[PDB]
């Protein structure tokens, strides 16, 4: 019932490269929208009636096509940019959207600042005890964490996460919380974070005793 | 795309919505006039002669508005024994119901020139054609020879909605040589130097060339495609329309397509607004829904300028086009929106 | 200010009722579209179905033809979106949002949880440890979603990374870091603000050396 297919489904670009991607209707629509979404916030619009710029949306953008076929293209790409695009007819209902076209960005390497914490007097005195570690900024999105309790690995409640792409500097960062008991934890003495990742063969490593 | 059969052969159209004003017999009443049909005695045939009079004729009823763009016609073959058909007639449409227009071509010509034997489907290319709810066909005589029609009507349905549009009369410019910028096929009334109750080329399908001059259409003045305007003509600065709705509709946005020829006087619109009226009051929707166009643009190709209308509820609307250079042409505007 | 304010966070038992808010400020109410749409984490868009409120017109999408109902009182300016029996996929985030085809205005979204499990507020644990520092925010043991965090009332917002909360037994767990001179602190207050909208919680946290 006319469904919206973009193309690429996911894809790349470097700074000041011409992007451009594509929204293809099972049927003719009269006009094909736009908005953008960044991880955790509400879609702007970006594009209405085919090629309207909606408000704040900076001039490197633009939309065109008809009938079936429809297009975003940017100008020069900037970091800002990095975001997932939906399309959306409104020629029929359902009014559906696209599949969403996800923009990531392409930018030098970083290593990543690895930070080690030790658990609170607050968290502690409810006998648990979390340790967390964060390793922000950096790229590629591939890297590995790894968590020691006297030079030993530990892999039984670590917890992981991560981020999408910053707008700012286009990295990555992950947090890993060891979770243990005030007592699982009173029991040992040192506790480290190992990360490798492509910018360094020896992995990068940061730790606390008591 | 809209030239699909509308019914006749199809049988969509009900007998009940096929009248004339006269049978020979009840062999060869209305609802034997479908196009390649055998029904009754071959097909339709007036009652009386098509003396010098020329008021026999079949109506068809298409109950939604239509933009019939074409239609065929045929004579009483039955079976291979009939001999008669009409050699040529006009053609009336309505859609109201109660006030009738006569369809004249581009070249004001009346008569359309028809079968040359019973068997045959004669096929008119209907320039300007018509939107119309029904169609009447006046079978032509010019001898007393028995007349009798079979016909089909060509066209889509009217998804615009649109029953009329007023509008200043079209101006000219004197430009070397004379560009005449009215509006050629309006269908409707012109008192004063102002157009009401009917349609034309601003809604006809048409749209105009990026040399607002020359045109598509032959045997045609300069400026036939587009109706203009100049801003010295009016002291307030812009153009204003009024469009009237077949019903209460949510208006997504609305099309004009526009000469962008700065070269000889031609810019696209410095902005629009519109007021929404969903009929009983005498008052406006609410606040007016005014949009700029970004800038006066480079190249003078015409474009399609697209105006956001909010989903707006209404039945009457009332634009304002402001200049953005000495004149404003127009050849086609579009409104997409839903029945509430 | 065209603004589409709707509550952060909704939780009921599945199969019972529950009708999420949107109440619009800054224009006609009564004369613009109000739109649904809905969105399961990581997941695509899918629109619902708007209402007009001066006239009642609505638009559903058959999909949510026995599961939603648009109703606004054009008198607080609210719209509302009903779900007569909730069912875990029948759980995402909410946007109200304004306008027919060119949607320009959204609310903030929300979060509702088709759940037999009980409110929670988050426990926040502050995170201490050369050029700059980097302290942190430990959010864990809530439920449902969401959670907010702002460090120093929002003034600081750069260097600041929030991840994505986790699950297991049921709770959610979330972190949060700041990076600031090392000039700045300790010799500054770096406070955390933590918020959770289903619990009704704004607990503020000081990160001591
Ligand atoms: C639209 O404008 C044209 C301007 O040419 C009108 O057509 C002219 O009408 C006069 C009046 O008899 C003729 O002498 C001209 O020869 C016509 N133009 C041609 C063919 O050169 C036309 O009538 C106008 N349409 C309406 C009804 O306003
Ligand atoms: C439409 O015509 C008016 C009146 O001729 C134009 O306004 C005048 O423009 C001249 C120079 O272009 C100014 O010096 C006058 O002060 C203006 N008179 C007024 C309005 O008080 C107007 O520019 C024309 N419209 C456009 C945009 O071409
Ligand atoms: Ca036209
Ligand atoms: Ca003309």
């Amino acid at each position: 019932d006319i469904q919206l297919t973009q193309s690429p489904a996911l894809m790349s670009a470097s700074p000041g490269e011409k992007v451009t991607m594509t929204c293809s209707a099972s049927s003719s629509v009269t006009f094909m929208y736009w908005y953008q979404q960044k991880p955790r916030s509400s879609p702007k619009p970006w594009i209405y009636l085919t090629s309207n710029l909606a408000s704040g949306v900076p001039a490197r953008f633009s939309g065109s096509g008809s009938g079936t076929s429809y297009s975003l293209t940017i100008s020069s790409m900037e970091a800002e940019d990095a975001a997932t695009y939906y399309c959306q007819q409104w020629s029929s209902n359902p009014y559906t959207f696209g599949g969403g076209t996800k923009l990531e960005l392409k930018r030098a390497d970083a290593a990543p600042t690895v930070s080690i914490f030790p658990p609170s007097s607050e968290q502690l005195t409810s006998g648990g005890a979390s340790v967390v570690c964060f390793l922000n900024n950096f790229y590629p999105k591939d890297i590995n964490v790894k968590w020691k309790i006297d030079g030993s690995e530990r892999q039984n409640g670590v917890l992981n996460s991560w981020t999408d792409q910053d707008s700012k500097d286009s990295t990555y960062s992950m947090s890993s919380t060891l979770t243990l008991t005030k007592d699982e934890y009173e029991r040992h003495n040192s506790y480290t974070c190992e990360a490798t990742h492509k910018t360094s063969t020896s992995p990068i490593v940061k730790s606390f005793n008591r | 795309k809209c030239r699909y059969a509308l019914g006749m052969q199809d049988r969509t159209i009900p007998d009940s919505d096929i009248s004339a004003s006269s049978s020979w017999s009840d062999s060869t009443a209305a609802r034997h006039s479908r196009l390649e049909s055998s029904d009754g005695d071959g097909a339709w045939c007036p009652a009386g002669s098509v003396f010098p009079k020329e008021e026999e004729y079949l109506q068809v009823d298409l109950q939604r508005l239509h933009l019939v763009a074409l239609v065929g016609t045929q004579g009483r073959h039955a079976g291979g024994l009939g001999k008669e058909f009409s050699r040529s007639y006009r053609l009336r449409y309505s859609r109201d119901g109660r006030r009738w227009m006569g369809w004249k071509d581009r070249w004001g010509q009346e008569v359309i020139s028809g079968n040359e034997d019973p068997e045959g489907v004669v096929l008119k290319d209907l320039g300007p054609p018509m939107v119309a709810r029904l169609v009447r066909f006046y079978p032509r005589a010019d001898r007393v020879m028995s007349v009798c029609l079979r016909v089909e009507l060509y066209g889509c349905l009217w998804r615009d909605g649109l029953l009329s549009y007023t509008a200043p009369v079209g101006q000219t410019m004197y430009l070397s040589e004379a560009v005449y910028l009215n509006d050629s096929t309006y269908d409707g009334h012109t008192v004063g130097g102002l157009q009401y109750g009917g349609l034309g080329q601003l809604a006809d399908g048409v749209v105009g060339l990026d040399d607002f001059r020359k045109s598509q259409e032959l045997r045609v003045w300069p400026g036939y495609d587009y109706v203009g305007w100049s801003n010295h003509s009016f002291s307030s600065g812009y153009v204003e329309m009024e469009f009237e709705f077949d019903r209460l509709r949510a208006f997504q946005a609305m099309q004009v397509h526009c000469n962008n020829m700065h070269t000889l006087g031609a810019r696209l619109p410095g902005g629009v607004e519109c007021r929404f009226r969903r009929g009983p009051a005498m008052a406006w929707e609410g606040e007016p829904m005014r949009h700029n166009l970004g800038g006066n643009l480079g190249d003078p190709r015409a474009r399609a300028v697209s105006v956001p209308l909010g989903g707006r509820v209404a039945r009457f609307l009332q634009c304002r086009f402001l200049f953005a250079g000495p004149w404003l042409l127009f050849s086609e505007i579009s409104f997409i929106s839903d029945a509430a | 200010q065209v603004q589409l304010q709707e509550s952060g966070a909704e939780l009921v038992r599945p199969g019972a009722s529950v009708k999420l808010s949107c109440k619009a400020s800054g224009y006609t109410f009564s004369i613009s579209w109000i739109n649904w749409v809905k969105q399961r984490p990581g997941q695509g868009l899918e629109w619902i179905g708007n209402i007009y409120p001066s006239g009642g017109y609505t638009n559903y999408n058959q999909k949510f033809k026995d599961k939603a109902t648009l109703t606004v009182d054009k008198s607080s300016n609210t719209a509302y979106i009903q779900l007569s029996s909730p069912t875990s996929e029948d759980s995402a985030v909410y946007y109200c949002t304004r306008g027919y085809g060119h949607l320009d205005y959204w609310g903030q979204g929300t979060t509702l949880t088709v759940s037999a499990a009980k409110t929670t507020p988050p426990s926040v644990y502050p995170l201490a440890p050369n050029s700059m520092v980097t302290l942190g925010c430990l959010v864990k043991g809530y439920f449902p979603e969401p959670v907010t965090v702002t460090w120093n009332s929002g003034s600081l917002s750069s260097g600041v990374h929030t991840f994505p909360a986790v699950l297991q037994s049921d709770l959610y767990s979330l972190s949060s870091s700041v990076t600031v001179p090392s000039s700045t602190w300790p010799s500054e207050t770096v406070t955390c603000n933590v918020a959770h909208p289903a619990s009704s919680t704004k607990v503020d946290k000081k990160i001591v050396p």
